[PDB]
């Protein structure tokens, strides 16, 4: 049988850019967006826009 | 217009010779639970073309 | 709109000098409304729509 | 500003689970919580164990 994919969690190299909206994160924790219908999302790429 | 009161008008739009809108076609009123109460029917003509 | 008048709880809180102040947990039973998305069902046999 | 003041615009909210391995992946670099995940869990980026 196949159980479920399983997924690593481990947070990897943080890598300098010099951007100014370029966000991120050291341990756990991720960042939340909503959409356009109202569904929330969960996310840990930070790379921003306007 | 004001709270939990709203105005809507009609115009005929695919021909010409359409009267300018002077007077409102009807007023709906609504509670304060959000619902529709009065005024949501009304009898409207269009406009004519090609006989 | 109708004003609402509700209920609110303080309990199973502490005094024990825990470094600054904090909040813990918030809890309420309201919500604007929505439509529907989504639907899936579960593990457990729950049919649940989002 | 051009009036030497300094305006808060917004903090970003972090947000953690219980229980990761049941996020689901729905799309781009974006997940979803549902069931066997649990509540949201979000805060500020200092205090808590973010």
């Amino acid at each position: 049988k196949v159980a479920g994919i399983t997924q690593d969690f481990t947070d990897g190299t943080t890598t300098n850019t010099g951007r100014g909206l370029d966000v991120a994160i050291s341990q756990n924790g991720f960042f939340r967006l909503v959409d356009s219908n109202g569904s929330v999302f969960y996310s840990r790429n930070g790379q921003f826009k306007l | 217009t004001k709270d939990n009161e709203w105005a809507v008008y009609t115009h005929d739009s695919s021909d010409p010779a359409a009267t300018a809108p002077t007077t409102a076609s009807t007023t709906l009123k609504f509670n304060e639970n959000g619902i529709l109460e009065s005024g949501g029917t009304v009898n409207i003509t269009t406009g004519t073309i090609n006989g | 709109a109708t004003a609402a008048t509700f209920s609110l709880s303080f309990l199973n809180s502490m005094q024990q000098n825990t470094g600054a102040n904090n909040i813990v947990a918030t809890n309420q039973n309201g919500y604007k409304p929505g439509d529907l998305v989504s639907y899936q069902i579960n593990n457990d046999g729950t049919v649940v729509g989002n | 500003y051009s009036n030497e003041q300094e305006q808060v615009l917004g903090q970003i909210v972090l947000a953690n689970f219980a229980n990761n391995e049941g996020l689901a992946s729905q799309g781009d670099n974006v997940w979803a919580a549902t069931q066997a995940s649990g509540v949201a869990l979000l805060g500020t980026a200092g205090s808590g164990n973010f």
